[PDB]
């Protein structure tokens, strides 16, 4: 934690509603998905979830 | 190569605008000269008084 | 509600290809509405290279004021993208480099610069390290291939797309490729493969950049009736939950499908005539509109004769709402072609059905396709020697 | 992680690709990055992505004694890894705290 | 020479007479464990195409861990 050692500290907060949608949009491509899935609703169904 | 300039090369005058440019199992039945099936059917629906 | 937003980018807009084809038809060349909507697409997107080809092939009057204002913005935007690529290659990283040359490719593709777009997309693919980003470029080339019916472009990129989907198991992109492949199969009269690919993606359709879902189901029904057997049609199309839902809002296509299945031959011919005019005006089905209608007529005649040992000419004429002379001429043409397993007893006006074995039909194809193969083998040896 | 991708680029991508930007700025090239957050938030996902995009060799240092035969027969210091890190420069040495 | 792949193996498969007499019904109250093993061992062995069509990557291995007994 002393200054000068780690030149940048990057935070990775748990994904919010929109970021969870993007992660959901990414991993769902590897599946045979029926058209019309409401991935937004599933993202809202997972508060405080990790990628 | 000994190209055949002896034989009269009739002028092309062709359509260089991709006239067909297709690869199918093309057969002679598509080139039969006839009216469209709608015209053929429409020309026979009223032949029965309908 | 977000269906259209799920689709891939509309570049090139395949509606323009349909619009361009419609004006090529003698019937619709003078259509003001089709001209106006095409010009709206050209004016909105500043398709200067497309305007030159549009005016050259269709013999139009080039608006110098419109062309110059469209060429100037193309130069201004291309200069902007060149500056962005220059800025990215000097200060930003490789990913920002790729996005710079990607946008140059889309703009060239948007304005109709086909040769420039292919070169730009090829350069983008070379230094694109993401697999899905690479596959988006391939799908861009496939859309370009469909736009100009470049078979060499479609076949090469379809093979490239298949490889990329194998490395990364992208089932979503795999579903889109089937719709792309099915559209090409329709364009090349491969209705047997088009039906198989369309039916697989009828419940996974998200390729809205190519077509509307209603139009996609319309094509799926059309290719199914000509390429599927009766048992296969009832399980997939007649009882298809996804297709039946769409057919509620498409009474004409549903009537066309169920008229043949329910043996309503008089209505089916009326529906087939309606379908014929749709496919003549459709850029994909236009080269095959005569073939499709003829094959569908063969299906209806064969279906009526399949269950009966002998059917009179009048009954068959009455069933199809046509005259006896029409049915006699149509049968004699189809029996001579070997596509109907029946013979006409014209004196008694009785059509007696035959049951030729599958061995004969297979043998003719083996003779036919083998002779086609042998001609290639003979021709290739000619190239080899000299 | 669009914000995070930009942050890690300015420290691992730019110094490798454009050393002149830091020399012109007169600042030392960054060498240490710490990605912190709840598990499963993409820290290892992003670290591997940058190494993939910058053509930097990605080395994961778990301290495993199963991999010590590849690091070196000595295994007295973890700095023996630098021999194989220098040979594959540019390199990214990644360690994840299980905690 | 090249030997057959099934040859040269000090470890042999289970013969029919070496099959244990333990049934699934012999095991009581392990439905969660029985399901996971089935979905990860015996179902991919017989439904490998259904995994591929759906898009699931079948697990190559399964680790069973817990207190003894
Ligand atoms: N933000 C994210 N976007 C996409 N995938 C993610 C994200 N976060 C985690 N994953 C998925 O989770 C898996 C493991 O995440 P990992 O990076 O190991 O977590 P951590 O950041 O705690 O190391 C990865 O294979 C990745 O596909
Ligand atoms: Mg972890």
């Amino acid at each position: 934690l002393r200054p000068g050692r780690i030149d940048r500290k990057i935070e990775f907060p748990p994904p919010n509603e929109e970021a969870r949608l993007d992660i959901l949009k990414i991993h769902s491509r590897k599946m045979n998905l029926t058209r019309g899935i409401n991935l937004r609703k599933i993202a809202e169904l997972m508060p405080g979830a990790s990628g | 190569d000994d190209e055949f300039e002896e034989f009269p090369a009739e002028d092309w005058a062709g359509l260089d605008e991709d006239e067909d440019a297709h690869v199918w199992e093309d057969n002679w039945d598509d080139d039969n000269v006839e009216d469209d099936f709608s015209n053929q059917l429409r020309a026979e629906l009223e032949k029965h008084g309908y | 509600e977000n269906l259209e937003e799920e689709g891939l980018p509309k570049n090139p807009d395949l509606r323009i290809a349909q619009l361009r084809f419609l004006l090529s038809l003698p019937e619709h060349r003078g259509d003001a509405a089709v001209r106006d909507e095409l010009m709206a697409a050209v004016r909105d997107n500043n398709m200067a290279p497309y305007y030159e080809a549009l005016c050259k092939s269709l013999d139009w009057q080039i608006d110098v004021d419109l062309l110059n204002k469209m060429k100037k913005a193309n130069e201004d935007e291309l200069k902007r993208l060149d500056e962005e690529l220059e800025d990215a290659e000097k200060n930003l990283g490789e990913s920002e480099i790729r996005d710079a040359m990607m946008a140059k490719a889309e703009y060239l593709c948007r304005i109709g610069d086909k040769e420039g777009a292919l070169t730009a997309f090829r350069k983008t693919y070379d230094k694109t390290v993401a697999l899905g980003h690479r596959l988006d470029i391939v799908f861009y080339l496939l859309r370009i291939g469909l736009f100009y019916m470049d078979n060499d472009l479609i076949t090469r990129n379809t093979e490239k797309a298949k490889s990329l989907i194998e490395e990364g198991g992208d089932w979503d992109r795999r579903n889109r490729l089937k719709v792309y492949q099915g559209l090409y199969c329709v364009a090349i009269r491969d209705f047997k493969q088009a039906a198989e690919l369309f039916l697989d993606t009828v419940s996974t359709f998200t390729s809205y950049e190519l077509m509307d879902y209603k139009t996609f189901v319309t094509y799926t029904v059309y290719v199914s009736m000509i390429a599927l057997e009766r048992p296969d049609l009832r399980e997939k199309v007649i009882k298809g939950a996804e297709i039946l839902e769409v057919l509620h809002s498409l009474p004409a296509v549903r009537q066309y499908l169920f008229s043949l299945y329910e043996c309503r031959y008089s209505v089916f011919f009326q529906s087939l005539a309606v379908v014929e005019q749709e496919m003549k005006k459709d850029w994909l089905f236009a080269p095959h509109y005569r073939y499709y209608v003829r094959e569908m007529r063969i299906h209806a005649y064969s279906q009526l004769l399949e269950s009966y040992r002998s059917l009179t000419l009048g009954y068959m004429a009455e069933a199809f709402g046509v005259g006896v002379e029409f049915i006699d001429q149509e049968l004699s043409r189809f029996i001579a072609a070997g596509r109907l397993h029946c013979k006409i007893d014209k004196v008694n006006e009785i059509v007696e059905t035959n049951r030729p074995d599958s061995k004969n039909w297979q043998y003719q194809e083996t003779i036919k396709k083998g002779d086609l193969l042998l001609n290639r083998v003979q021709k290739l040896s000619r190239v080899i020697n000299m | 992680l669009d914000k995070q991708i930009k942050e890690i680029k300015e420290v691992i991508e730019l110094p490798v690709k454009h050393p002149e930007l830091f020399e012109a700025l007169g600042i030392a090239q960054p060498k240490g990055v710490l990605l912190y957050g709840p598990p499963g938030t993409g820290k290892t996902l992003l670290a591997r992505a940058v190494a993939h995009h910058t053509d930097c060799t990605f080395i994961r240092v778990s301290g495993s004694e199963l991999v010590q035969k590849f690091i070196g027969e000595g295994a007295r210091m973890v700095r023996e890894l630098f021999v194989m890190a220098r040979e594959h420069a540019p390199s990214i040495i990644f360690m994840d705290e299980i905690d | 020479d090249v030997l057959p792949p099934e040859a040269d193996s000090s470890i042999m498969m289970l013969t029919s007479d070496q099959k244990p007499d333990v049934m699934y019904a012999d095991i009581g109250g392990m439905d969660i464990q029985k399901q996971e093993v089935r979905e990860a061992v015996e179902l991919p062995l017989t439904h490998f195409e259904l995994y591929k069509q759906i898009g699931i990557d079948p697990p190559r291995g399964v680790l069973m861990y817990g207190p003894p007994g």
